[PDB]
RNA sequence: AGACUCUGGCAUGCUAUUCUUAGAGGGACAAGUGGCGUUCAG
């Protein structure tokens, strides 16, 4: 799975691009996701990056 | 360091002191200080008080001043003897400065003017300039203006050096004088003219400037006076070459003549011919500014003086009797101006000539035709370096008449059969392309049908009779008078009458003849672009139309050829034309498409034809186009699916008609359809698709918002698709819907905030969609700049932040793009909390990371540089990367025409002429200017096979 | 990093406001000690540094001046830096929840009778006398008074020819009215005894706590100082301070009543003090009010 | 994009060579590039042929005496070899 | 505010070959259109 969009077949265009609507309309219908968006963006953010 | 104060006399004196007492203003102040104006002589206490009364004095008190304006008269009046008595300066010169005022704000007033204009002569520079300046202030802000006017007269009459004072008086006061008064001073000014000193004639052709550069009406100047002093001025044009007094003299006589038609335009014109003869002649001086200044006075005065009256005037001929008669003589001094005794002025003179042919031709062809001929013969010189000139000038006489009146004049030599190969008058086909723009079709037809038809068969036969060389030249030919056509197209005058004569000849030069074909779709294109104004025309072009739609449809349809000029031809020439015949046309054209016995390439054909006659045809068109088209929408092919995108882009393009009409009606089929296909669009078919959704984002109503963050996600990842313009749309999509989320609430800001946790998820997910979202904001951010509240931007900032610690490079260079975007947009104040934080997120990125991005470091490093201390950034920076800073601080120290072989080129000194020696050179000869010049007479390595290696 | 004042400087943030500039803290970059910036506008309209530069060198060597660090002028400005001091005397006031004693106020009037002799004995007059106006050390100088801004000070007399600024009405109020002098009101050319009435204003305003025209409000500033004239007139020295010992009363009397040219004994009225010091059964231990609410905590 | 010195370099010389045998368009042009040129790089033989195109679109716009004086002069040079 | 070098997307084509391969050959050159342009560079 490169990230490079360009060199990657559309059947996984398709696959991704159904996989991250799920994921934006299961993060928007997360309570969580409806008081503070920015701050729940810099936590996950932040735990994300520190995984790395 | 007491006057650059703002207590001081430079700035609230003039403010506030003014206001005494409260209420502004009261002379009390004024009649409390008789009694240091009288019996007192102290310096700098009669100045000071002085240089108050002239500062306070401008703030009207305007009924109080013409009250007592006795009392301040006679008291300013004693002042004034008192202190010429004296003699001292700088109370003399705001004293002068009072009264000037006084006397401008408001029997005994003549004494005043008096009194204040006879100390101009005084020699002093500081006495003599404030009062030219009141005089001049008071005269224009006029019963005195005979006694100052009689003043100066008697001060000129009475006299050296003085006498340039009031000749600045009178340069600055000739305007605001009577009639018999600017008479008498202009007889005074050329008694003055008898002498030879060289200060006073420039000073008094300076006045004369001045009097005629303010247009005066008919009780300061007559049409009568200004003829006299214009046949007055022509004794003097000093010798011929002077360039100082002959500038003046030049300009004033130019302003003269312009005032003079201004006020009766005949007696101008008439006036007129023996102005351009002394100009012509002026042009033989070897002085370049006096040829550019007459150039520009005889352009100045063609423009406007001579231009808006010739439809009062009319044609002219040899016979002419009044001002036409004037022009054809003017005309004739710049014939003359033509002849072999110029030979260095020749650009300017070509020059004049361009724009007296765009003036002058349309009535001045009868005699139009001997200076046509003549530089025609000029061209045929050796060496000539005008020629871009002299075929700028053929272009201006074409587009004022065209080339009927042109080849009467000068005829082509390429009728039929000709002797040699060298045609003399080959310029002329160039310049009937470029420049034909207001002619007759007709002309075209009856010239350019037979001669061209003729050069073409005379072309294919040598073809055929083994000489190559001189077919390619006769095709090279037949080809450039082809070119005429879109010339021909763009104003025709009877194109109602003259377009019968051409569609089938049209017709068939678009059908079988390939080597026209794009001039002739260009032509047409052409033709529609600026020939449809009237009505009978475009009624033809449609009754044409009818006819020629079978013929470009074939023509693009067919296999294999210039496709793509012919779908544009197509595009215009449909929406040019009647719906019911497009309406027929897209029934063939969907019956073609629905045949399964077609072709991929034909069936793509004419679906490039549907594109074109879908947003042409009426409602229930579109609606039966719209049901066939989607099924075609979920098509494996990507060609299908791409054209099936484009109609429905071209469906929902038109703002007003059918196809909004449709959109209004199928908004929810439309809506569902949309998001049915986004699973299955192919990647080029994303590309048109958006901008189908733009489409439908500009006139969506507040009860779609499930629409819009539907759509999102597609958006973001068309801002990282492979295309170039899918990405483009993307971002244009993503501004328009967050236009349209700016309509659907009463506050802006939040509902910028409810677009923006719309579309902030994707900073969570996968890396791709990451950089993805870190795009959209970075494009979001440089549009909506501050709506969305700079403290949340900071939030983004900051995220971005974690952002730039990514391993991936995608992520990183959006970063640095955000980073950059906001360094651009959100306040420096702000900026300034938050440089420590986002900077050492720079500092810590890597080292192949900071390799590679060392383009956009270095410009981030060079922006805060800018934007805040270097001291600040070589304090928070670690080491290596000072070294790069104090490079960008040295990068801040070191802040502080148409012939083969002219394109094959590799890449005092102007008045030098060449004779040539034959018959004995005759200069009275006509034709001797051919023979006098003005410019000087006179790596691969190829292999066995004879194939030339290039590296 | 934003502004590097001297080279060598960094500054920091504002602690007040001079008569003529503003006051900031900076920090050594060199070797960390802390110092004090008056900084003034290069266009103004009071052009005044370089002659406090002069008066500064001038009351160099003795005890109760800052000592210079540095001058010079800053690319928009004119900055003066010096010595880092600690609070005013108006500080200590607020701080105490206004209230002073004796042995206090006899420390700060010997302190400032110290000033006035050194001031006066460096042929200059002060002419903006006010609580605000003195400072107190730091670090071992934290029993020892300083004197600050020379921006209103004016020579009073001369080195060789022992000649006063000659005697002319009509002066303006230069400094502030809640310790000019009557002579100060009026438009009399200020002196050293109008000097030292200021002193016992401001010694007043430490043991009173309050003054009868503090907080006084008229038609204008002109009115409010006249008024105020009239009523330091109006007003007896002895009420000034009932129920307090007549040493202060006796030497206003006495400094009321000096001449234009004489010269004060200022070692008599040292005297006085120490012996009114010495009979109230205090010693110099320094132990003032701010010291030991610092020490209670 | 721009044209490095080589390409117009080469490009004027085929000209003063072999205009007689060019054509108008993008595909006449580097069928003579592959059939009249060496050309190792097919990157370099797009750009001659590009910009011999672009050489064309410019010049028939001219007069033809020019042209036709080239015709006869790169006849003369044929015939004599 | 990289005019440096190499190079990708599409091949139902050749090679042991439309779904996987790996050598070669193609394809893109600002090529086409309309505006702004010193009418040529862009």
């Amino acid at each position: 799975r490169p990230s490079e969009l360009s060199r990657m077949s559309a059947a996984q265009r398709q696959q991704l691009l159904e996989e991250e609507r799920t994921r934006f309309q299961e993060l928007l219908a997360s309570p969580a996701y409806r008081a503070s968006p920015l701050v729940a963006i810099g936590q996950t953010l932040a735990r994300q990056m520190q995984l790395e | 360091a007491a006057h650059k104060e703002i207590c001081a006399v430079l700035a609230a004196v003039t403010e506030v002191i003014r206001s005494q007492g409260g209420k502004e203003t009261e002379t009390e102040y004024f009649a409390a200080l008789m009694t240091t104006m009288e019996a007192v002589e102290s310096p700098e206490s009669l100045a000071a008080v002085a240089y108050l009364l002239n500062l306070v004095l401008k703030r009207v008190p305007s009924p109080v001043l013409i009250k007592k304006f006795s009392d301040t008269s006679k008291a300013f009046m004693d002042i004034m003897s008192a202190q010429a008595s004296s003699g001292s300066t700088s109370v003399l010169r705001w004293v002068l400065s009072c009264l000037a005022t006084l006397l401008r704000k408001q029997p005994v007033t003549l004494q005043v003017y008096h009194g204040l204009l006879s100390f101009t002569v005084h020699p002093k520079p500081k006495i003599r300039k404030a009062a030219q300046h009141g005089v001049c202030s008071v005269l224009k802000g006029h019963p005195a203006a005979i006694s100052t006017a009689k003043f100066c007269i008697q001060e000129i009459e009475k006299s050296a050096t003085t006498t340039l004072h009031m000749l600045t008086l009178l340069k600055d006061l000739l305007p605001c004088f009577p009639e018999g008064l600017v008479k008498s001073c202009s007889e005074t000014l050329l008694r003055v003219m008898t002498l030879s000193h060289v200060l006073v004639t420039a000073c008094a052709m300076q006045a004369f400037h001045s009097l005629f550069h303010a247009r005066p009406g008919l009780s300061t100047l007559s049409a009568e006076l200004n003829a006299q002093i214009i046949t007055a001025l022509y004794d003097y044009v000093p010798s011929e070459n002077d360039l100082q007094p002959l500038l003046a003299w030049l300009k004033v006589m130019e302003k003269a003549h312009i005032n003079l038609v201004r006020l009766q335009w005949d007696l101008g014109l008439g006036h007129l011919p023996r102005f351009f003869g002394t100009a012509v002649t002026c042009l033989l001086s070897p002085h370049s500014q006096v040829l550019t200044a007459a150039t520009q006075s005889l352009k100045e005065i063609l423009k406007e003086c001579v231009a808006p009256h010739m439809a009062d005037i009319g044609s002219v001929t040899s016979s002419a009797s009044g001002p036409a008669q004037s022009v054809a003589k003017m005309f004739r001094a710049v014939e003359e101006g033509l002849t072999y005794k110029f030979h260095a002025a020749w650009s300017s003179v070509l020059q004049l000539l361009c724009v007296f042919f765009e003036a002058c031709g349309r009535q001045a062809h009868p005699v139009m035709r001997k200076c046509l001929q003549s530089l025609c013969d000029l061209r045929l010189s050796p060496h000539f370096p005008h020629t871009a000139a002299l075929d700028q000038a053929v272009g201006a006489a074409v587009t004022s008449m065209g080339p009927e009146v042109v080849l009467q004049a000068v005829p082509l030599e390429i009728d039929g059969s000709e002797e040699t190969l060298d045609f003399p008058r080959s310029w002329l086909l160039p310049v009937i392309r470029d420049h034909v723009q207001e002619t007759r079709l007709g002309f075209f037809t009856t010239y350019f049908l037979p001669l061209a038809n003729t050069l073409k068969s005379k072309a294919m036969d040598l073809a055929q009779a083994g000489s190559t060389v001189e077919s390619k030249i006769y095709d090279t030919l037949q080809w450039q008078m082809w070119t005429l056509l879109p010339g021909f197209c763009t104003r025709p005058t009877d194109v109602a009458i003259s377009f019968k004569g051409l569609a089938r000849t049209l017709g068939m030069a678009i059908s079988e003849r390939p080597d026209l074909r794009v001039t002739v779709c260009q032509a047409l294109r052409t033709l529609i672009t600026k020939g449809c104004q009237a009505e009978a025309d475009r009624a033809e072009v449609s009754r044409f139309a009818k006819n020629f739609l079978p013929i470009l449809f074939n023509l693009y349809g067919q296999p294999v050829a210039p496709r793509r000029a012919v779908l544009e031809t197509i595009r215009t020439y449909l929406t040019i034309t009647d719906t019911q015949l497009v309406n027929s046309l897209l029934e063939k054209a969907s019956e073609k498409v629905l045949d399964p016995a077609s072709s991929d390439f034909t069936r793509l054909s004419v679906l490039d034809l549907v594109v074109a006659l879908a947003p042409c045809a009426d409602e229930a068109a579109i609606s039966k186009l719209y049901s066939t088209i989607r099924p075609y929408l979920e098509s494996k092919a990507h060609g299908v699916q791409k054209k099936a995108y484009r109609v429905l882009e071209e469906v929902c393009a038109s703002p007003q008609g059918p196809g909004a009409l449709f959109v209004q009606s199928h908004l929810e089929d439309l809506k569902k359809t949309l998001l049915d296909s986004l699973r299955s669009t192919s990647s080029p078919a994303k590309r048109p698709r958006l901008k189908c959704l733009l489409h439908i984002v500009r006139k969506l109503s507040a009860e779609h918002k499930e629409f819009i963050t539907a759509l999102i996600p597609e958006v973001i990842l068309c801002t990282k698709e492979v295309s170039v313009g899918a990405r483009k749309n993307a971002f244009a999509l993503l501004v328009e819907m967050g236009h349209a989320f700016l309509r659907f609430g009463s506050n802006q800001e939040e509902a910028l905030q409810c677009y923006l946790v719309l579309i902030y998820p994707g900073l969570v997910g996968a890396v791709t969609m990451v950089s993805c979202s870190i795009l959209a904001l970075t494009h979001l951010l440089f549009e909506f700049k501050g709506l969305m509240g700079t403290s949340t931007v900071e939030q983004l900032l900051e995220n971005v932040c974690l952002l730039l610690a990514s391993r991936t490079r995608d992520v990183v260079k959006s970063a640095l793009g955000f980073i950059k975007v906001a360094v651009t947009v959100m306040d420096v104040a702000h900026l300034a909390k938050h440089v420590q934080l986002v900077m050492e997120a720079i500092g810590k990125l890597s080292d192949d990371m900071r390799r590679h991005f060392r383009m956009k470091l270095r410009n981030l490093f060079t922006k805060f540089i800018r934007k805040f201390g270097f001291e600040l950034v070589k304090r928070l920076l670690p080491e290596e990367y000072h070294r790069v800073l104090v490079n960008i601080r040295k990068a801040e120290a070191r802040a502080k025409g148409d012939s083969i072989e002219e394109i094959l080129a590799d890449s005092r000194q102007r008045s030098r002429a060449w004779l040539k020696e034959d018959e004995p050179l005759n200069f009275l000869d006509p034709k001797v200017a051919q023979r006098v010049l003005a410019t000087q007479p006179g790596g691969f390595k190829v292999s066995a096979d004879g194939r030339l290696i290039i590296r | 990093a934003e502004f590097i004042v001297g080279g060598k400087y960094k500054l920091g943030r504002k602690i007040g406001s001079g008569s003529f500039g503003d006051i900031y803290l900076a920090t050594n970059i060199t070797n960390g000690e802390e110092v004090a910036v008056k900084l003034e506008s290069q266009k103004a309209r009071h052009p005044q540094l370089h002659y406090e530069s002069k008066l500064y060198k001038i009351l160099q060597g003795g005890v109760g001046i800052p000592h210079i660090r540095w001058y010079g002028q800053e690319k928009d400005y004119n900055v003066l830096v010096m010595d880092l001091l600690g609070p005013s005397l108006e500080d200590l006031f607020n701080f105490c929840s206004r209230r002073f004693t004796m042995k206090t106020v006899l420390m700060l009037a010997d302190q400032m009778i110290s000033r006035i002799e050194y001031v006066h004995t460096k042929n200059f007059i002060h002419r903006d006398i006010k609580p605000d106006n003195f400072l107190m050390g730091i670090g071992r100088h934290c029993n020892k008074l300083f004197l600050i801004d020379f921006g209103l000070a004016k020579k009073y007399r001369d080195n060789r020819t022992r000649q006063h600024i000659p005697y002319r009405e009509d002066k303006n109020l230069t400094g502030t009215a809640r310790y000019a002098s009557i002579n100060a009101h009026l438009g009399i050319e200020q002196s050293r005894r109008d000097d030292m009435e200021s002193l016992g204003y401001v010694l007043m305003y430490f043991n009173r706590t309050s003054l009868p025209w503090q907080g006084l409000k008229a038609a204008t500033k002109k009115q409010k100082y006249e008024k105020i004239s009239e009523k330091k007139m109006s007003t007896p020295v002895e009420v000034l301070c009932k129920g307090f010992p007549a040493e202060f009363a006796m030497y206003l009397n006495y400094c009321r009543g000096l001449r234009f040219e004489e010269a004060p004994d200022y070692m008599y009225l040292r005297q006085l003090f120490r012996i009114l010091f010495r009979t109230l059964n205090h010693q110099y231990d320094y132990t003032f009010d701010w010291t030991m609410l610092k020490q209670k905590a | 994009r721009v044209r490095t010195k080589t390409v117009k370099k080469a490009a004027r010389v085929i000209i003063e060579k072999y205009y007689t045998r060019l054509g108008n368009d993008f595909h006449t042009n580097k069928r003579v590039c592959e059939e009249i040129a060496i050309i190792p790089s097919k990157k370099l033989r797009n750009k001659i042929a590009g910009y011999v195109t672009h050489l064309m679109k410019r010049i028939q716009r001219g007069p033809v005496r020019g042209i036709s004086i080239k015709l006869q002069e790169e006849e003369r040079e044929r015939r004599d070899n």
